RNA sequence: CACCCCCGUGCCCAUAGCACUGUGGAACCACCCCACCCCAUGCCGAACUGGGUCGUGAAACACAGCAGCGCCAAUGAUACUCGGACCGCAGGGUCCCGGAAAAGUCGGUCAGCGCGGGGGUU
RNA sequence: GACCAUGUCCUGUAGAGCACUCACAAGGCUAAAACCUUAUGAAACUCCGAAGGGGCACGCGUUUAGUCCGGGAGUGAGGCUG
């Protein structure tokens, strides 16, 4: 089964560290990748791909990361924890991290 | 009556019965009045005598069973070393716990069967007929 | 036989409603009979000691789901 | 009839068969009974019928005895449970079994054992429930067992037990 | 290659006409073909077992894997952690080829009353196949491979119905 | 929190789960779609994974009905017991006061609260 | 300090139960393990589970002990009852 995600999301015990976590959903390339402060039941920085276009999924993903980096920097955030989903750090998601911390 | 394999030893205590206060299976039955151990052999004598009264019968459930070893110390020995090895098995029998339960035999026949089956026993007992049973 | 082994005086060393210094030991255990909530960290033999000074509080839905937090 | 004894009042040495609650969704009721006069009715009705009670206040209430709590040390009753009857097939009652006549195995064979002296069923009629269940054992051979599946269930009754369960069974001698 | 896909596309309407699905995806398909050698009937040294992996690999254009013995010390020369029989999954082009190797000209046809007598019963996919012997190739020369192990070959297919198993052989080039 | 609905992520932590089942469709999600290469299978693009439309709501998933199952669960009555005070040679047991289960019945439920977004009534 | 009261937390005994382990009672079912109706015991069994009991905090209440530091000791064979 997909015991990848409960495992990786129990390994964010370091939400006790105070950093926010950055969920990603390499599914339909919907890769919405929310930023969450877990303590409240609250999310703070959405970046859904509704009509961003940008072409092939591996590069639209980096576009989603570079746009969300601004979308969260507006509110005043910089500590980061990359709560990957079940997905590997394989590239199409790795571009999201590269472009996200390229412009925190 | 003997238990085919176990762990080796035990202990003891008593308080009133919580398993088998009501009769099933049979027509009539018999119930303890006194807390006690009962040996394998006291059972087997009740079986021998109630099978004497029940020739070609087959209505003899034995809703009790020697679970507990009890181990006397050997001949003449001063204390020191374990509880020797088990000398006989016994069944705890707290009051209100049924022992016996017949069917298929008329009231005075079962009543005599229970007279003899109790007289070999080390306890008071009482015959009961079933009706306040859920 | 006639053998036996030393007592290991294990337990809930600090009961909920007890202020604790940092590094106080609060539960001793063979394993994770307690699973350490926020502020607490669990050692090698799975004793869990508070990190932060404050009150001790028991999160406890039970069945292996009992946790010890500390509130400042 | 019964009187109210809410909470924990003392009982008469006339047993007053106390500790009795009747209940459904609606209301819970008081304990006090009339000792042997209870038993004189209960054996006649014996879970398979209802009878009204009249505490001061409520002049009538039908219940069918759900369960009894007898003493263990002295085979006497103590507490009895009850359930009210909302009518219109709501009743889940344990009918006594009974056996008729000589069986072919009672001719030349041996034992005639009722493996289930009572058995539970729903009753389409609420105020009409069988008081017994006479079973036609005449036609079985030695070593056969009447299963519950062919047990007569008058007037559309359902069977609340396994179709394949044995109820009565002839048994070899010895 | 193209012929196996054509038989797939001819089966799918054949099943929609013998039993209408709302969807072509609802139609039974064939997921994977597995072949399980079991040289625990003839546990050997590395020589013979690697030779059998060699012959399955030559037959397949795949590298067979060794299944390894479970913790189960037993009367029957059983051990702890040792090889006890090859296994080979096939999906994609490597799978259909074998079935087109078997439905058509590459069938050994060494023995055949009809197809193996039906075994899925419940009718969901799993159609197990037994080859009593491998005297069924031009890939071997019998005097050198005088040993003749058998083979198991399980077909896995979707099928929510029992009778639908009939589809996976009748229209799939297999005798029934 | 205008009304629904979808994708996700929390609190909760079987009264939320199972099964039977019906609705769902390019909006969302999902399989199918191809593979020399990113990347990978101790054999297989099944799994990760990279390149996408058709097709299809089949399967999975979401959402409703559902009391066959599980899950919870009184009142009442006991068991037991803190203190008090007793009987039996003994096993053992009783009384006064107060606390008081477990099992079972009665009955309860196929949940309940957030947060961000996506598309709807245009 | 001490008793007593409130609040809180921790416990696996009595009891009670078979849900796992050992045992075990009558049958049905059957290549008998398994399975079902019914029926039971368990120091090394537990789906459960009090009364009590221990730590903390308060004193929302009556009391007078406690703590440490320095001198001197003796005691380290216990007996009964419940
Ligand atoms: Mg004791
Ligand atoms: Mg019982
Ligand atoms: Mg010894
Ligand atoms: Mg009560
Ligand atoms: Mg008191
Ligand atoms: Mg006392
Ligand atoms: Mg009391
Ligand atoms: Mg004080
Ligand atoms: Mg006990
Ligand atoms: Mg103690
Ligand atoms: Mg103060
Ligand atoms: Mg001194
Ligand atoms: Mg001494
Ligand atoms: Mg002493």
């Amino acid at each position: 089964r997909r015991k990848l995600r409960t495992r990786r999301k129990v390994r964010t015990t370091t939400a006790a560290s105070g950093r926010l976590r950055l969920s990603v959903y390499r599914s339909s390339k919907h890769i919405y990748a929310q930023i969450i402060d877990d303590s409240r039941g609250q999310t703070l920085a959405a970046a859904s791909s509704a009509a961003l276009k940008s072409g092939n999924k591996t590069d639209t993903a980096a576009a989603v990361g570079k746009a969300l980096a601004a979308a969260a920097a507006e509110k005043g955030i910089k500590q980061v924890v990359f709560d990957r989903g079940s997905y590997k750090y394989h590239g199409r998601v790795k571009a999201l991290a590269d472009a996200a911390r390229e412009g925190g | 009556k003997r238990t085919k394999f176990r762990k080796q030893f035990r202990g003891r205590m008593t308080g009133d019965a919580k398993g088998g206060d009501y009769v099933a299976f049979g027509d009539y039955g018999l119930i303890a009045m006194e807390p006690a151990w009962i040996k394998s052999n006291q059972i087997e004598a009740c079986r021998i005598v109630m099978s004497r009264h029940f020739r070609r019968g087959g209505k003899i459930y034995i809703r009790i069973f020697p679970d507990k070893p009890v181990t006397k110390k050997p001949a003449e020995t001063r204390m020191g070393k374990g509880k020797g090895a088990v000398e006989y098995w016994v069944s705890v029998v707290k009051p209100g716990r049924v022992m016996f339960e017949v069917a298929g035999v008329t009231e005075e026949q079962a009543k005599e069967a229970f007279r003899l089956a109790g007289h070999k026993l080390p306890i008071q007992t009482k015959m009961v007929k079933r009706e306040v049973y859920d | 036989n006639g053998r036996d082994s030393n007592p290991k005086y294990l337990g809930v060393k600090k009961f909920g409603g007890e202020v604790v210094k940092a590094g106080n030991i609060l539960v001793r255990q063979r394993g994770t009979k307690f699973k350490a909530g926020q502020g607490v960290g669990m050692g090698r033999d799975h004793t869990l000691f508070a990190l932060s000074d404050g009150k001790v509080v028991f999160i406890n839905k039970g069945k292996g789901a009992r946790f010890i937090s500390i509130e400042a | 009839e019964l009187t109210a004894k809410p909470r924990t009042p003392k009982q008469k040495l006339d047993e007053s068969m106390i500790a009795a609650v009747a209940y459904n969704k609606e209301n819970n009721v008081s304990f006090a009974l009339d000792r042997k006069a209870f038993d004189r009715a209960f054996r006649q009705q014996s879970t398979t019928g209802l009878f009204d009670i009249t505490v001061e206040g409520g002049e009538t209430f039908p219940a069918l005895v759900k369960a009894v709590q007898m003493d263990k040390r002295k085979r006497a009753p103590i507490h009895v449970d009850f359930y009210m009857v909302t009518y219109g097939e709501p009743v889940e009652v344990s009918v006594p079994v009974h056996t008729t006549g000589r069986s072919q195995g009672e001719v030349q064979g041996g034992l005639v054992d009722i493996v289930v002296h009572n058995l539970q069923i729903v009753a389409p009629g609420p105020r009409r429930i069988p008081q017994e269940l006479v079973v036609d054992v005449t036609k079985m051979n030695i070593g056969d067992h009447i299963t519950a599946g062919d047990i007569k269930l008058p007037e559309g009754c359902t069977l609340a037990a396994d179709p394949e369960l044995t109820v009565v069974s002839v048994l070899p001698p010895r | 290659q193209q012929l196996k896909t054509k038989y797939n596309d001819q089966v799918r309407p054949a099943l929609m006409q013998q039993f209408g699905y709302s969807s072509v995806m609802a139609v039974p398909r064939i997921e994977k073909i597995v072949v399980n050698e079991g040289l625990g009937s003839s546990k050997e040294d590395s020589k013979a077992i690697d030779k059998a992996a060699k012959e399955l690999a030559l037959i397949t254009l795949q590298k067979p894997i060794i299944t390894k013995a479970k913790k189960s010390i037993s009367n029957f020369k059983l051990r702890q952690g040792m090889p006890v029989g090859i296994k080979v999954t096939l999906r994609g082009e490597r799978m259909y080829v074998f079935l087109e190797k078997l439905i058509n000209i590459g069938l050994p046809r060494i023995r055949d009353f009809r197809g193996i007598n039906p075994n899925a019963f419940d009718g969901r996919g799993n159609y197990n196949l037994g080859i009593k012997e491998q005297l069924i190739f031009p890939e071997i020369t019998y005097d050198m491979v005088d040993k003749t192990r058998g083979m198991d070959i399980t077909i896995v297919t979707t099928a929510k119905t029992d009778e639908e198993a009939r589809a996976l052989l009748q229209s799939m080039g297999l005798p029934f």
